[PDB]
C-alpha cells in the first residue's frame, strides 16, 4: 500500500517538512460528506524537480503491511494450532496490535 | 520475476543456520557536534568561513586520544578565492602572528592577535604544525593597523541527530581539545534502562 | 476611460483606447480542469468539477510615452511576491483582481513602435486571474529596461564589427512573459495559486526594416558577423542609442527563422520582414 | 494526448495556460 | 581532496532533481558467521523509535534483514558486514544539478551549490558527471549515486555468485586451456573459354 | 535575370521571373543549433552556440520550356555526391554556393503546369546551404523523367481498365524532393554537412480537371479501379501520352484525401480538385 | 518537444529542416 | 507535452515481462 | 518526433524498480 | 496519439540492460 | 463479509481492462523434501490432457 | 507519428479518421 503526494514548494520549504518516517495521513471527502482518513503511512522518498519552471514536491509513503513483509518468524510453531501460531508470530516478530 | 527470484535466493542464502544459535548484539548510536566559526577584523565580520576538513581531522585524531591540536597562529592573506573544506592552506600567506588564548564560557574558546597588514581578504587559524583549521573569507580587502583579529569558536550540538545528544560536559571536552586545556576525552562507555529523552544538561 | 496595473507602489495607467470596432477588452471564461469522461456505457459523459477555473483578460490599447511603455515593459517581467493588481473601467467586473502574466506563455505583452508614428505604442496584455491570498513565491527580481538619451542608429555589435540597422521602413515589436510561473489549481477556490519564480523569463526584440543602400556591405556584414559565426556563450551587443530612450542590450537570434532577406520582382532594393532578438544573461 | 492501451500517459499537471498576446 | 573553484552559482543551474531516496532502508541486520553457528544483530535503535512515535506503534518498529557470511570466524568483522548493509541502504540526498562546463571536474571533488529557487547554499561532493555535447548539459550528481531496477539486480547477482561459490576449494590445483583461432581462405576463380564467372561460392 | 543551377555537366538556368511585386528570393538565416536555457535563476537565459547556422533560400520563378522543367525535377531529385551548385543574379549573395535541396522536406521543387499558360511553367524551388567541402555519399542514383512526343490523353490504368481524364479545366502539379538525405551540424564552421543518401525520395503528381461529360462513366471507372480495389504491390500506370513531352509512369494514390468529387449548387458537372499519385518503384 | 519529469525525452539529432517548396 | 513516468512505466508492464515469460522464468 | 531511448529508459527507472521496493527487494 | 506497448518495451530494452551491464551482470 | 452497496452500473464504469492471464501457469510440480532424500509430484491432469 | 531508433512506435489501430463537420 502506497501513496504519492504532489506539491508546490518555494525556496525547499515543504521538502523539510516529510524527513523519512515522518507520519502522514490522506483525508477524503466528496460534497458535504466528513473527512474519512483513507490513508495512513510513513514517507519514504521526498524528491524534488524542476517541471518547467515549477518546484514540484513528491512524497512517497508506504503503510503498515510493510512491517508484516520486512519481518520474520524468529521461533518455531511446529505442533500449535494455526491460532496459537498467529498469536506466537504477531505478538514476538512484528511491531504491531494483536488482538484474539 | 524478481520477488521470486529474491525469495528463492534468501531460502538457499540461509540454509545452513542454527536458528538457535547464540546471539549477539551490536548498537548503531549517532552524535554529533557543531562547531560554529566567527571572524572579526578590526570590527569587520568575514563574509564567509570554513571549519576545514584539516580542523575536522585534527578534533578526530585528538578524540581518539593521539593529541589535541597546538593553536599557534593567526595568518592573513591576499586571495578570497576558492573557499572550501578542502582547504589546506591560505590563498596567498603574507603576514603571521602568535595568538593569545581566551575561553570566555564553557563550550567557546578566543583566538586574538594585533597585526599590521594592507589588503587582507582572508584570515586562518593555524597550528604549530602548520595545520589550517580555519579559513575565512572578506568580500572587500580590509586595511589593519594595529587591529585586533578574533576568531571565536563556539561548540554545539547538532539537533538534527534523533533520540542522541553530545551533552554540556561533552561539548566542554571538545572546546577543551580545541584549546589544548585537558579535555575529558572519550575511556569508557555506559549502558542504562531510563527512557527519559535525551538533553544537553 | 483608462485602466491601472499596479504592484505596490508601481503604477501604470493604460488608455485602452483603440480605432473604429476593434476588440479593447477579452475576458474568457474557462473550466479547464473538469474531467469529462471520455467513454462509459450512456449516451451522456458523467463529468466531475472540483477545482478552480481559469479566467483570462486581454487588453488592448494605446500609449503615449515610450517611458510609460518600457515600466510596463518593466512590471510584466518583474518577480515579485506582491500582487500585480488589475483595475478595468467596465461595470461588469469588480473594481481590483489580482492578475498573473498569461499563465503558460512567451507573450504576455507585446509592444509595438510602428513606422511613421510618433509618442504612439500598440499594447497587447494577456493577464491570467488569481487568487489575492494565493501570491506565492520567496525571490524578488525588479527587472530594469536599459534607458538613454541619444538620437543614435540601431547597432548591432558582434565580433568587433557594428552594423547600424536602416532607419527607412524601422519598425521595432518588444514581447515580454513570465513562462516560468506556475498557475495552479485550488481544490474549492474560484481562482487559482500564483507561484511566483526568480526564473529566466521571455524578452524579445523583432525589427523590421528595408535596406535601401549600400545593400550588399549592410547585408553581409550582419549575416558574416552574427549568422556565419559562432557567437560562444556571448551574443550581440543590440543597442537602440536613445530611438524609443532605449539603451543596450545583450541579444542572440533564436531558432529556424530569426532573420529573412526578401527580394521582390520589379524593387531594386531588399527587404527585412523580421530580425528577431531574444535577451540573454547580463543582469548580474 | 497520447494513451497506452486506452490509458492516458499525458500528466495531469494542474498548470493552467491561457491566449498568448494578440499582436 | 579537490574543490572546483568554478561553482554552480544561481545563473549557473538551469535544471535539478533532488530526492532524498529511503526506499531501501531498514534498522536491523542479523548476520549468520560461522558455520551458520553463531549470530549477531546489527541494531539502528534510532529509527525503529522515530518509526514507532510517528506510526503509534505499540513496539519499536523492527525492519530486519538476514544474512549469512559462513566464511567468516570474527564476530567483529560480521558486525561490519551488517553494519555496511544498513550504511549501503541508509536514506540519502542523491540530486541531479544541471550546469556547463566542469570538464576538469571529477567523481570526489567538492563544489559550492546555489540554487535560490530549491533553498540550496552548500558545499557537496560529486558522486558523478555527465557531459552531453549538442544539448550542451553539464549533470552534476551529488553526495551519492543510488541505481533503479539494477541495483536490484546487482544485489541478486552477488547473492548467486557467493552461493554458487560456497564449498569451492580455494587452494585446488588449477589447470589450464588454451582458446587458440586459425582460420584458411580459399578463394575460387571460375574460367570458361576466357570468360570470368560472375558469383562463385 | 536568370539562376543557374548547376552538377558537373548538368546545368538548368531558371529566369527568376515574375508578376508585379512578388516574392522571387527569400534568404532566412537561422541558428538551429543554439542552446537557449529553458530556466534558470537569471532574469534573462544563458546561451551557447557552438555548431553550424542555417541559411535556407526560396526560389520562386517561371520557366519557358517543358523540357528545361524534367531537366529541373531530374536534377533536384539525382543522388550525386557531386555537388549541386546555385548561382544567384543579387550582389549580396556570393557568385556560387552549395546547396541540397530542403533538407527534410517531401517538397523541394513545385512544378505547375495551369490551365491555358502554353509555356509557361510556375517554379518554385528551397535550397539548403551547405558546405562545399563536405559533401559525403556512396552512391549516384539519376532520376529520369519518362518523356514521350504524343498528344493523347492523360490516361489512368489499373486493372486492365483505362480512364481518360477530361481535357477541360485540367491542370497539373509535380512535387519533387529528398527527404531521406541528411543536412546535419557540424562545430567550428558556418555551413552543414550534406550526407546523400541514396534512397527513396519524394515525387508526385497532381490532377485538378472538370467532369463536363460522361461523369458516372468516367467517374465510376477511376473510383472502381482505383479506390475500391486493392492494388497489391503493383499500382496505377499514369501515361500522359505525351502531354507535356511526359511519358509513362508507375504511381498510388496515397492517403486519406488523394481524390474529391465536390458538386456545387447549380452546377450540371462534377469538380476534381486534387487527384493526387505518387510515384512507385520501377527502375531496374 | 516532449518531457518527463522536466528532462527532454526529444532526441538532440543535429537533423535540419527548411521551410518547403512555397506553391 | 508532460509525460507521467509512473503511467509509462505501470502500462508496459506486460510487455516488459513477456521476453522472460516466453522463456519461462 | 524523435524519441531518446536512453532518455527515456534513465528517466522512467525510478518507477520500474518502485513495485520491487514497494514489495521488499 | 495511441502508443504501441510492446514497440516502446521492445525498443527500449537496449538501454534498460544497459546500466547492469556497465555493472558486470 | 463486506459489500459495497453502490455497485458499478453500466453508466458508472468509463475504463476496462480485463484480461486472463495465463503465461506462468504450469501443471506438473516435484518437490524434494527430507534433505533432498524423498519426492511428490503434485499432478494437474486436466490442463496436461487440455493441452 | 513517433520513431525511437527509427522504429515506429504508433500502434497501427486499423482505425479510420474522416473529415468533422464543416461549420
Ligand atoms: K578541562
Ligand atoms: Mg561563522
Ligand atoms: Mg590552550
Ligand atoms: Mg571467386
Amino acid at each position: 500500500d502506497y501513496a504519492v503526494f504532489k506539491m508546490d514548494d518555494r525556496g525547499g520549504q515543504a521538502f523539510e517538512a516529510y524527513p523519512r518516517g515522518t507520519r502522514v495521513e490522506a483525508y477524503v471527502s466528496e460534497g458535504t460528506e466528513p473527512l474519512d482518513n483513507r490513508f495512513t503511512g510513513y514517507v519514504v522518498e521526498r524528491r524534488e524537480n524542476e517541471q518547467q519552471g515549477a518546484d514540484v514536491l513528491e512524497v512517497e509513503a508506504y503503510s503498515f503491511d510493510q512491517f508484516l513483509r520486512r519481518n520474520t518468524v524468529t521461533n518455531d510453531q511446529t505442533g500449535n494450532t494455526i491460532s496459537q501460531a498467529l498469536a506466537d508470530i504477531i505478538q514476538t516478530d512484528t511491531p504491531v496490535r494483536f488482538n484474539a | 520475476i524478481l520477488s521470486e527470484l529474491s525469495e528463492s535466493v534468501q531460502r538457499i542464502e540461509m540454509q545452513g543456520a542454527n536458528r538457535d544459535a547464540p546471539k549477539n548484539r551490536i548498537t548503531t548510536t549517532n552524535a554529533a557536534a557543531i562547531v560554529s566559526v566567527d571572524v572579526d577584523a578590526g570590527g569587520t565580520s568575514a563574509d564567509a568561513d570554513r571549519f576545514v576538513n584539516d580542523g575536522r581531522n585534527a578534533v578526530r585524531d585528538a578524540w581518539t586520544g593521539a593529541g589535541n591540536p597546538d593553536i599557534a597562529n593567526i595568518v592573513v592573506g591576499d586571495d578570497n578565492s576558492g573557499l572550501s573544506r578542502t582547504n589546506t592552506t591560505l590563498g596567498n600567506q603574507t603576514d603571521s602572528v602568535s595568538v593569545t588564548e581566551s575561553l570566555p564560557s564553557a563550550k567557546v574558546v578566543e583566538y586574538s592577535a594585533t597585526l599590521t597588514q594592507s589588503g587582507v581578504e582572508e584570515i586562518g587559524l593555524e597550528t604549530s604544525t602548520g595545520t589550517l583549521l580555519t579559513r575565512a573569507t572578506f568580500e572587500t580587502p580590509v586595511d589593519l593597523s594595529s587591529d585586533t583579529v578574533t576568531v571565536t569558536l563556539t561548540v554545539s550540538n547538532d539537533d538534527s541527530v534523533s533520540r542522541g545528544v553530545m551533552t554540556n560536559d561533552g561539548q566542554t571536552a571538545v572546546r577543551d581539545v580545541l584549546a589544548d586545556n585537558s579535555p575529558t576525552l572519550p575511556t569508557d562507555y555506559g549502558y542504562g534502562d531510563d527512557s527519559t529523552a535525551v538533553a544537553e544538561t | 476611460v483608462d485602466a491601472t496595473l499596479s504592484r505596490g507602489g508601481t503604477s501604470v495607467d493604460i488608455p485602452l483606447v483603440e480605432e473604429g470596432g476593434e476588440i479593447l477588452l477579452s475576458s474568457t471564461f474557462g473550466k479547464p480542469e473538469v474531467n469529462v469522461r471520455k467513454s462509459g456505457g450512456s449516451l451522456n459523459p458523467r463529468v466531475i468539477d472540483s477545482w478552480s477555473g481559469l479566467q483570462t483578460f486581454q487588453l488592448v490599447g494605446k500609449l503615449y510615452d515610450y517611458s510609460t511603455s518600457h515600466q510596463l515593459a518593466d512590471l510584466v517581467k518583474t518577480a515579485s511576491t506582491t500582487p500585480l493588481e488589475l483595475q478595468i473601467p467596465q461595470d461588469a467586473y469588480p473594481d481590483t483582481v489580482t492578475v498573473a502574466p498569461a499563465a503558460g506563455q512567451a507573450s504576455a505583452l507585446t509592444l509595438e513602435y510602428p513606422a511613421g508614428r510618433k509618442d504612439l505604442v500598440d499594447v497587447s496584455l494577456s493577464l491570467t486571474r488569481v487568487d489575492p491570498n494565493s501570491v506565492r513565491g520567496v525571490g524578488d527580481q525588479q527587472a530594469t529596461t536599459p534607458t538613454t538619451t541619444g538620437t543614435g542608429p540601431v547597432e548591432v555589435t558582434a565580433g568587433g564589427t557594428t552594423v547600424q540597422l536602416p532607419s527607412s521602413g524601422l519598425s521595432v515589436e518588444r514581447t515580454v512573459g513570465r513562462p516560468n510561473d506556475a498557475v495552479r489549481r485550488v481544490p474549492r477556490q474560484a481562482d487559482p495559486r500564483y507561484e511566483v519564480k526568480a526564473k529566466v523569463t521571455n524578452d524579445v526584440f523583432t525589427f523590421s526594416f528595408e535596406t535601401l543602400d549600400n545593400i550588399p556591405a549592410t547585408l553581409n556584414a550582419l549575416t558574416d558577423n552574427v549568422f556565419r559565426e559562432q557567437l560562444g556563450r556571448d551574443g550581440v551587443t543590440l543597442d537602440f542609442n536613445g530611438l524609443l530612450g532605449l539603451g543596450s542590450v545583450k541579444a542572440i537570434p533564436v531558432g529556424s527563422s530569426p532573420f529573412r532577406q526578401v527580394h521582390q520582382a520589379g524593387r531594386g532594393w531588399v527587404t527585412v520582414p523580421t530580425l528577431e532578438f531574444r535577451r540573454i544573461y547580463s543582469n548580474e | 494526448n497520447a494513451t497506452i492501451d486506452g490509458r492516458q500517459i499525458s500528466e495531469s499537471t494542474g498548470r493552467y495556460r491561457s491566449d498568448p498576446s494578440r499582436r | 581532496t579537490v574543490h572546483i573553484d568554478r561553482g554552480v552559482d544561481n545563473t549557473q543551474w538551469f535544471r535539478y532533481d533532488i530526492p532524498e531516496l529511503g526506499k531501501e532502508a531498514i534498522n536491523e541486520v542479523e548476520v549468520w558467521f560461522d558455520d551458520g553457528e553463531e549470530s549477531v544483530i546489527v541494531d539502528d535503535g534510532t529509527d525503529k523509535l522515530d518509526l514507532q512515535d510517528s506510526l503509534g506503534l505499540p513496539s519499536p518498529g523492527t525492519q530486519r534483514k538476514e544474512l549469512q557470511r559462513p566464511l567468516v570466524t570474527d564476530i567483529s568483522d560480521a558486525e561490519d558486514i551488517g553494519r555496511k548493509y544498513l550504511a549501503f541502504r541508509n536514506s540519502t540526498l542523491s540530486g541531479t544539478v544541471t550546469t556547463y562546463g566542469l570538464y576538469d571536474a571529477e567523481p570526489g571533488d567538492t563544489i559550492d551549490i546555489t540554487i535560490d529557487p530549491r533553498g540550496i547554499d552548500e558545499e557537496f561532493v560529486i558522486a558523478a558527471i555527465e557531459y552531453r555535447w549538442g544539448v550542451d548539459e553539464t549533470i552534476l550528481t551529488v553526495v551519492e549515486k543510488r541505481g533503479d531496477v539494477d541495483d536490484i539486480l546487482s544485489e541478486l547477482s552477488e547473492s548467486v555468485q557467493r552461493i554458487e561459490m560456497q564449498g569451492a576449494n580455494r587452494d585446488a590445483p588449477k589447470n589450464r586451456i588454451t582458446t587458440t583461432n586459425a582460420a584458411a581462405i580459399v578463394s575460387v576463380d571460375v574460367d570458361a573459354g576466357g570468360t570470368s564467372a560472375d558469383a562463385d561460392r
